[PDB]
RNA sequence: AGCUGUAAGUAAGCUAUGAUCCAGAGAUUUCCGAAUGGGGGAACCCAAUAUCUUUUAUAGGAUAUUACUUUUCAGUGAAUACAUAGCUGAUUAGAGGUAGACGCAGAGAACUGAAACAUCUUAGUACCUGCAGGAAGAGAAAGAAAAUUCGAUUCCCUGAGUAGCGGCGAGCGAAACGGGAAGAGCCCAAACCAACAAGCUUGCUUGUUGGGGUUGUAGGACUCCGAUAUGGUAGUCUGUUAGUAUAGUUGAAGGAUUUGGAAAAUUCCGCUAAAGAGGGUGAAAGCCCCGUAGACGAAAUGCUGACAACACCUAGGAGGAUCCUGAGUACGGCGGAACACGAGAAAUUCCGUCGGAAUCCGCGGGGACCAUCCCGCAAGGCUAAAUACUCCCUAGUGACCGA
RNA sequence: GUAUGAGUAGCGAAAGACAGGUGAGAAUCCUGUCCACCGUAUGACUAAGGUUUCCUGGGGAAGGCUCGUCCGCCCAGGGUUAGUCGGGACCUAAGCCGAGGCCGAUAGGCGUAGGCGAUGGACAACAGGUUGAUAUUCCUGUACCAGUUGUUUUUGUUUGA
RNA sequence: UGCUUUACUCUUUAAGGACAAGUUGUGACGGGGAGCGAAAUAGUAGCGAAGUUCCUGACGUCACACUGCCAAGAAAAGCUUCUAGUGAGAAAACAACUGCCCGUACCGUAAACCGACACAGGUAGUCGAGGAGAGUAUCCUAAGGUGAGCGAGCGAACUCU
């Protein structure tokens, strides 16, 4: 799904970032207090802020 | 970074007592300060002052299958408040 | 008293017998002498062995 | 076309938009460790200077730089005027690990043998220490020879347990001719000529370039004529193509019966072979599967060749007045080591100390030394192959092992 | 690996008895009663040292010199909060490392300047309550130290400010 | 103007300076307390009387304060001045905020450390009550903590105390 994020100028790109970091941030608290059938939804999370990194190294030469 | 400081929330029957004084227990990384988890909770759930206190852990045995090894460290965290509450958990 | 600073001189060993050839181990080292010369213009205080200062 | 390691369990999911996996390139890479801002009881603690950050503000967070030594250049600089220590900044290189292996050096034992032990042997072995390289070391005759000669080095067979050395005892122990493996030769210093700088002796002295020049049948300068060509390379991380290494593709031919829980076993009747090597399948399979023979295949990164470019490097003949041909070097005394050679009648090679040559009508060597003859030019450098080893990587083999 | 010795020696200084529990099972676990022992210690707090043995609930194959429903044993959860305490962001003694440097076959040896180094200096909080486990840490009351913003009585950096 | 020091003149039962345990108030309407005690699983939650006089009295504290003796008894920083000095102007007052890293469970004259052991051994420091008593000696006891991790019978030799 690489080609959404090679559409995106380096804003949304950081924006995108911010909001991986939020939903990372809640999908934690929420496995703590016994919840989640969906727990395989934080290795999404986790690789596409590794793909947005891998692209803005890429963009910078 | 000011977003990987807090990992969960310690429930546990003395932190269930704490959570009557505003009281809350987490879990915060190591080669952190008093004062980054200040920043952190109070730019993460818009709650104020009145100082965290920290600890530490050794860690102990466990022996599953004749394999004798270690378990983390750990740093908990018990943050107290001013005038907001965290009805979430 | 180590090196020369002109030539290779330096110390060594060897061996050591008397009349009846039994061996020990010497030290054999050069004649060494400070003598203050010339490096580069500057003065400097250096060993240079008494074979090279003829 | 299945997948989410080891590894069962469940929960959640992903894939025909081609997942999981395989191969070549990328990107990220916490903290310690030569550890390198300072300190340290390793995986810890505390700083400085700039810049960006949260807070009204201080405390807080992030990024980059800050070791030591020399080799180059600046500026600063005095006991002391002049400049030298010194200081400051920038710049270049090093610093540690192995592969318990192979090489070169420095320093260097004892038990043991001699049926004891001092010279001797074990043995320049084990151990330590410095230095590297994929190989190292040695290398282009001051040589081997002794007629009739041959032309860099290394490695193998033979010479041979021979000549020799040894309280002539235990023992130690070569070399040349001869046959093979592989083959390769180059570059300076000197004399001389200019251009610069300084001393302008305004003698031509020193330093810096450019030329010149490299040898024993002596060669070169120097003069005179020439010619102004011919020929090789041990060079480029320059190109164009060929090959190869790192994933792969295809790849022939059998049925039934009896004993079986299960057939590849057995029995009739067939088929294939550039494939009858091997492994697995419910017991022993050419024809069930994975493969083997054979043919095919690389976007990407190396590696090897070939020939284009580019870099180099190299000439004849005659003359012999003058000039040059490696200095505290060769060599001698005294003290020790190397050569098979233990001072012996002891050349040849080094090391320590003290004496100390010649310049082509010259010098060294042919196992003290002299004369004659013969063979060679020391005291400046470089150099591929033939040879030794395997931490590792791929593919294999074995009258090697089977808890 | 298994015998003989052999069901032998030993069971590691001491005072217990009864009633009632729980339990498949009780001298050995729990509760009550009286008796007994130490008491400059067999009592209280701490420095090393040990490294989860501590608390809560379950278990009995092995450990416990017998037994065991029990445990410092096994399973599963959970507990160790500091501006003032002790150490660091302060100082040095014995000793060690030691830029340059002085020596030395290599390796290295020794030392100036500077540092490291408590057993020693110097330094701001007391009383009570609380839990199953922490308490000069948590909360209750009253304090103190070093600072930062916001308000409130002085200028020639001459300095007497 | 700090500090050192010489020479001279006054002053001394003095005056001045420095230090000091420990008392009385406040802190403190507070918590603390013999005992009472429930509504429910609780001596729970909750409720409180008095704080008197004499005797003995500390090497704990003043404080290494004083006298004596010879064996002649650590450093550096934190602290205080005086100038060099850079060099608008802060200096009290009140209010409101800021204060980082590491150790805090447990045992600790022992069944948890050092002895191969749940071992008659060893372990630095502080507190360490009463009757008699010089006393931490000895005998019995308070606060407290323990009753030993094999027993039941019999009451010979023999060995030990």
């Amino acid at each position: 799904k690489v080609k959404e994020i090679r559409e995106l100028t380096t804003a949304e790109m950081l924006d995108k970032e911010k909001q991986l970091k939020e939903e990372l941030f809640n999908l934690r608290f929420q496995l703590a207090t016994g919840q989640l059938e969906n727990t395989a939804r934080i290795k999404e999370v986790r690789q596409s802020i590794a793909r947005i990194k891998t692209v803005l190294r890429e963009q910078a030469n | 970074e000011l977003l990987d400081v807090i990992k969960r929330p310690v429930i546990t029957e003395k932190s269930m007592l704490a959570m009557d004084e505003k009281k809350y227990t987490f879990e915060v990384d190591t080669r952190a300060n008093k004062t980054l988890v200040k920043q952190a909770v109070e730019s993460a759930f818009d709650v104020k002052v009145a100082n965290v206190n920290i600890l530490n852990v050794r860690p102990k045995f466990k022996r599953m299958g004749k394999y004798a090894g270690y378990t983390k460290k750990r740093r908990k965290a018990i943050v107290t408040l001013t005038e907001d509450s965290k009805e979430i958990q | 008293a180590k090196v020369c600073y002109f030539t290779g001189r330096k110390t060594s060993s060897g061996n050591n017998r008397s009349h009846a050839m039994n061996s020990t181990k010497r030290t054999v080292k050069p004649n060494l002498q400070k003598v203050r010369v010339l490096i580069d213009g500057k003065p400097k205080k250096v060993w240079v062995s008494a074979r090279a200062l003829k």
